[PDB]
């Protein structure tokens, strides 16, 4: 068996790993070359005496050849082989990328993760190694499995770090950590026909609006509320909240609580110290009754702690050394909280300790006691610190105890932080990184409620760590470049960050990819995933009526327009109108023809999940002088911080088949705004409208067409008598 | 999509008591508001009450209650229309009606699905 070069890999900037066929005999710097002007500065073997890294004298240039040439190199125990020559490129040409599919969660949901190589291909017999950081939030699958089958499943509320650290068929591991938040599906409060308000100005507009909004049914011990309380008549929303003007209330649990009529407003108060449904009959001038039930809830009072982690993983020491947040010392954050889980100032009452049996384990930010005291009682929240100790390798835990009052023996809980303390030498050689960037951006992130989404990613500002060849952590790192892998239609990096291009992907992006990024940090390029999303409601796709459409004017009108036609003619006479803010809100119930005045229109928008959007006569906020039906959201755009373009259509269509009778008239080519006109009663126009594309106003017809194929419509437009 | 089915109609004599039920069989059926009609011979149909889906909230027709009462039993998916000191103008087809919403409307508009009615007439 005499030596060969078998591999040969740039694990850096200014560092080779030479791999042999063998075991081989003891080397260094002068038993190898380097072309290009490089000189090799060092040179070791591994004690798999399979290996040898070479250092050289300055950075490898990205995408250059080099030729490593071996001489002089023992086999096993015995003879020496001929000079070896192998090649080597330092880019991340074929990079292998590890990606979480998901990573914000409602409680119950779970995330797949997806390995890939350079052609966007599964890599087959991928194995995966999961850790979360706090197990109250997030849970993995357990041990080492295959990708395919990993799962990562929302448990609580909250957040947690996902440590993904990848084996390969061929043996490489790929280490990186995923920011992982879940969020809770809100609980659905049974519908009274009511909420509870601080006053009557901040509430709900109408019975429409009610409907849409979360309702709160509950209050505190020791408040008042006002009710606003919304009806509907012959299917129709009111207006306006009920007025209690003459009406009487009874209260039926008045233990519990009590309610008054004061001019228009019911004011319910609960009181102190007590709970439970307390219950209210309410009887109107026009001897109609009804009743309603509102949860009263003790007053928050402290109840436990929580600690925002389960298991940390430290570093022995940092290179370079000190104490680092992320290598060889984590903060761990404390919060007290009341009975419904709320953060709540933390009293003096009680106290909480932390503690460890584990020596080599050094808890800091505590007091000397072993307290921490949450600001003397006034914070909801503190802190502490625990340090692994150079070259002291034991893993261990640490507990932190809530005692209800000071004075306790026994504490009333006890959370475990599990701690894993990992060996690294001072002067290991970087060979990867960790990239803790989150795994996607959205577009929409700015509307949606959740804080936890954002739209762009500054690669500057996220953690990023150097790491040993097992995959531990050395060091703290920033970026040197950031580079986008390829070109992409809604996507791109502008220095160190990534974000949506500004093309208004926020009206028109309906579907998602990912993309590649390169990141260089300390010497080392990483190529990492990121997702990119739009949870707007947006038009995504379209559909005509076929069926022949019969318009009938009034002998009063002379003139449709093909806006009119397409999308209708609104009919206030059919629509319920809020007065307060002149918008409609609906359809009356008794509508004879879906609030259209002439024909219904002929298009159905549905969004990217399938659903459809409300569009013309349905768009709640429609404006009271709103003629035609060729809109899809509010005007004005109410609710939304960053708003779409254009809540419009556009229409590219041709019209056929042109028959005029009397005076009737249209052009040969009309715009949307060109117009059918009729003069006399009996003068008509009849053709085909061929609809070849519509999509939003203002974007491109072919690009952003929401129609699949094109279709033909039969219309006919005469005059009434 | 949710069906009702009533119960407990019959004779009944004046100054007397009666209960009927109706119940709700679907898939979120649980959370379905439901109400109370009427038809007297002679009469339009006409409102007698309702209650929300978990009985927190109930209304009623213009001086209905007391002659009438409305309840639920959350378990049973079920709801009853209790009837006390009945007189000869509550002689009537009774309707159980339920509805997606909750809004105290007393119309047949605000409501979207019916049970078939069960008669109660009462002698004297
Ligand atoms: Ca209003
Ligand atoms: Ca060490
Ligand atoms: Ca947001
Ligand atoms: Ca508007």
């Amino acid at each position: 068996a005499v030596p060969e070069i078998v591999e040969v890999t740039a694990v850096n900037s200014t560092t080779v790993k030479v791999t042999f066929n063998t075991q081989i005999a003891d080397v260094d710097f002068t038993n190898f070359a380097i072309d290009n002007g490089l000189t090799v500065t060092k040179a070791t073997l591994s004690r798999d005496k399979k290996s040898v890294e070479v250092v050289v004298n300055k950075p490898f240039t990205r995408n250059q050849e080099y030729t490593i040439t071996a001489t002089g190199i023992k086999n096993l125990k015995g003879e020496t082989a001929k000079e070896l020559t192998g090649k080597f490129v330092w880019s991340v040409q074929d990079a292998v990328t590890v990606a979480l599919n998901n990573s914000s969660l409602k409680v119950g949901e779970e995330s797949g993760l997806t390995v890939k190589d350079q052609d966007g291909k599964d890599v087959v017999g991928a194995k995966v190694e999961l850790t979360s950081s706090n197990t109250n939030i997030v849970v993995v699958s357990s041990g080492e499995v295959s990708v395919s089958a990993a799962k990562v499943t929302a448990v609580k509320p909250g957040t947690a770090d996902v440590t993904a650290k990848v084996t390969l068929p061929d043996g490489v591991v790929l280490t990186n950590t995923f920011k992982v938040t879940v969020t809770e599906v809100p609980v659905q409060v049974q519908n009274q026909g009511f909420t509870l308000v601080d006053n009557l100005s901040n509430a709900p507009q109408n019975t429409v609006a009610f409907n849409k909004a979360e309702k709160v049914t509950s209050m505190f011990a020791g408040e008042t509320k006002t009710v606003a309380m919304y009806d509907t008549k012959n299917g129709d929303p009111e207006t306006k909240p009920v007025d209690f003007k003459d009406a009487t209330v009874r209260s039926l649990n008045p233990i519990i609580a009590t309610a008054a009529i004061n001019g228009s407003e019911l004011l319910v108060t609960a009181n102190a110290g007590q709970s439970g449904k307390a219950s209210f009959e309410v009887t109107f001038k026009d001897n109609t009754k009804r009743t309603f039930t509102v949860d009263v809830k003790k007053e928050p009072v402290l109840q436990d702690i929580k600690v925002d982690a389960t298991s940390v993983k430290l570093s022995d020491e940092a290179v370079g050394g000190g104490e680092v947040e992320g290598v060889n010392q984590k903060t761990i954050k404390v919060s007290a909280v009341d009975q419904y889980g709320k953060e709540i100032k933390f009293g003096t009452k009680g106290k909480v300790t932390v503690t460890t049996n584990t020596e080599g384990l050094v808890i800091k930010n505590v007091n000397s006691d072993n307290t921490i005291d949450f600001d003397s009682g006034n914070s909801a929240t503190d802190q502490f610190v625990v340090v692994a100790t150079k070259d002291k390798i034991v893993n261990g835990k640490v507990e932190v105890k809530y005692f209800k009052n000071a004075s306790d023996t026994t504490p009333t809980s006890t959370k475990t932080i599990t701690v894993n303390v990992v060996n690294v030498k001072a002067d290991a050689t970087p060979v990867g990184l960790d990239i803790v960037a989150p795994s996607e951006i959205d577009v929409n992130a700015p509307n949606t409620a959740s804080t936890a989404d954002v739209d762009f990613i500054n690669f500057e500002s996220v953690e990023i760590y150097t790491l040993d060849s097992n995959g531990n952590r050395l060091k703290k790192v920033t970026p040197t470049a950031t580079t986008l892998v390829g070109t992409n239609d809604y996507v791109e990096v502008n220095g160190n960050v990534l974000q949506f291009k500004g093309n208004d992907e926020l009206t028109l992006l309906t579907s998602s990819s990912t993309v590649n990024v390169d990141v260089t940090a300390d010497g080392i390029t990483k190529r990492i995933p990121v997702k990119y999303i739009n949870s707007a409601s947006v038009p995504a796709s379209a559909t005509v009526a076929t069926s022949p459409v019969t318009v009938k004017l009034n002998s009063s009108d002379n003139d449709l327009t093909f806006e009119e036609l397409i999308f209708g003619v609104i009919d206030p006479t059919q629509l319920v109108k809020d007065e307060d803010i002149n918008e409609f809100i609906a359809v009356s119930k008794a509508a004879k023809n879906d609030g259209y005045l002439y024909n219904k229109p002929l298009v159905t928008v549905k969004d990217a999940s399938g659903e459809v959007i409300p569009t013309g006569a349905n768009v709640y906020g429609l404006n009271h002088d709103a003629t035609n039906g060729n809109i899809w959201f509010d005007e004005e755009q109410a609710g939304l911080a960053k708003k779409f373009s254009d809540v419009h259509f556009d229409v590219d269509f041709s019209l056929a088949n042109v028959v005029k009778t009397g005076s009737g008239t249209v052009s040969s080519s009309p715009s949307l705004s060109d117009a059918i006109q009729l003069t006399n009663s009996g003068d008509a126009v009849s053709f085909t409208l061929v609809i070849k594309s519509i999509y939003v106003k203002g974007a491109d017809k072919d690009d952003n067409n929401l129609l699949a194929a094109p279709v033909s419509v039969n219309v006919t437009v005469t005059k009434g008598s | 999509q949710v069906q009702l089915q009533e119960s407990g109609g019959g004779l009944v004599q004046a100054g007397g008591s009666l209960r009927l039920s109706c119940a709700a069989s679907g898939r979120t059926s649980s959370a379905y508001a439901m109400g109370w009609f009427r038809q007297a011979p002679g009469k339009e149909r006409e409102f007698v009450a309702g209650i929300s889906s978990k009985g927190g909230s109930t209304y009623y027709g213009a001086s209905m209650k007391g002659r009438f009462t409305i309840s639920r039993d959350n378990a049973k998916n079920t709801v009853y229309l209790q009837m006390n000191g009945l007189a000869p103008e509550d002689t009537a087809v009774y309707y159980c009606a339920a509805s997606d919403k909750y809004n105290f409307d007393t119309s047949h508009a605000g409501y979207g699905y019916w049970g078939q009615g069960t008669q109660v007439t009462v002698s004297s």
